[PDB]
């Protein structure tokens, strides 16, 4: 499909998409790009990351309008398109949880790239999570949780606590404990944990590189208050 | 609600 | 498909999609409701309309952020690509809701306002096509798009006030066509001019609902004789 | 300010 396309080009015409707000056509060209079966750089990674993102942010959001409504109660026309938007969000995480276990989880690397794709997997299988039920839910609870951890260990031992990606990673675990594992008692306590830890460290950075930090533990804070 | 970690510009 | 759908299922799942900000699945579900082959009402036509406008809205703006890219000109191929490729979608949507217009509710039958509704849809989705268009194609495309906003301004002047938001809206978009499309700046000012003045003098006649929806389309005739003028 | 045209309500 993009198979026909020159690497260079798809990752351009992903650029033209992000420029257009066509996030379905910048997802399709990053896939295709991925699909070349060349490591990606930094900058990829995120065009990829962006643009998966924006796909399943407007599906869990539409996903979420519809859920509220199905709550307070009838005919079945909610659930039934509930149930549309819900196949589609669950057709686009498969894609990208793919993607990660065929072409960008490896053992080689620095541990921005392999701490980046293993986070990554934790937030597809949490998306999932957000519209499964029953023994299916327990399967993908069990796969986030194994991804979240993997990348916890490897930032533990591989990065400083003040890392943005270390911080982003920390921040997801959180939501993960908040939002799917019914368990706001690890939430509060991992992103009380990242915050104090990175604000111990805070001092040895300097001009972007603090500022990119205290972007995330804002975002920490603002959990541990909305959670508290 | 809960916030979860942005995408990056740069 | 929709086929196997109820046309009341079709409605109330275009009015989710709505709320859900889903303007593809709700041009599919209004599209799906227009082929089980009865009449759409006042509030049906409006999500039609609405639904269609997201979609090839949102076309239209990346067509002109991409034909912008491409025009910067002191170079490989894939911004004309990507242009390309976005313009044969929105040639697509709009095919697919003229295909509707020219099928099932464009009529004889019918009060003035569904039949000025749906001739002004189709000089508005034929003006869209005009946009993108080049050669023999733009020229056959622009006087489609001029008989469409004729037909609809005679019955409009025949069988409507001219306060009536229908009649404004579709002097508006007339306008902006003999200004943007048929390189006719004269006839643009002139008509925008004419529309407004003879909907000023009914204003009195007005309760506030109505007073309001005549008034806010009015100011977009004035505003673009402050740009034109 | 650009040309602008009918809204949808």
């Amino acid at each position: 499909a993009m198979g026909s396309m020159e690497r260079a080009s798809l990752i351009q015409k992903a650029k033209l998409a992000e420029q257009a707000e066509r996030y379905e056509d910048m997802a399709a060209f990053m896939k295709g790009a991925v699909e070349k079966g060349e490591e990606l750089s930094c900058e990829e990674r995120n065009l990829l990351s962006v643009a998966y993102k924006n796909v399943v942010g407007g599906q869990r959001a539409a996903w979420r309008v519809l859920s509220s409504i199905e709550q307070k109660s009838k005919g079945p026309e909610v659930r039934e398109y509930r149930e549309k938007v819900e196949t589609e969000l669950q057709g686009v995480c498969d894609t990208v949880l793919g993607l990660l276990d065929s072409h960008l989880i490896k053992e080689a690397g620095d541990a921005e790239s392999r701490v980046f794709y293993l986070k990554m997997k934790g937030d597809y299988y949490r998306y999932l999570a957000e519209v499964a039920t029953g023994d299916d839910k327990k399967r993908i609870i069990d796969s986030a949780r194994s991804a979240y951890q993997e990348a916890m260990d490897i930032s533990k031992k591989e990065m400083p606590p003040t890392n943005p990606i270390r911080l982003g990673l920390a921040l997801n675990f959180s939501v993960f404990h908040y939002e799917i594992a019914n368990s706001p008692e690890e939430a509060i306590s991992l992103a009380k944990t990242t915050f104090d830890e990175a604000m111990a460290d805070l001092h040895t950075l300097s001009e972007d590189s603090y500022k990119d930090s205290t972007l995330i533990m804002q975002l920490l804070r603002d959990n541990l208050t909305l959670w508290t | 609600r809960t916030i979860s970690a942005p995408v990056v510009r740069p």
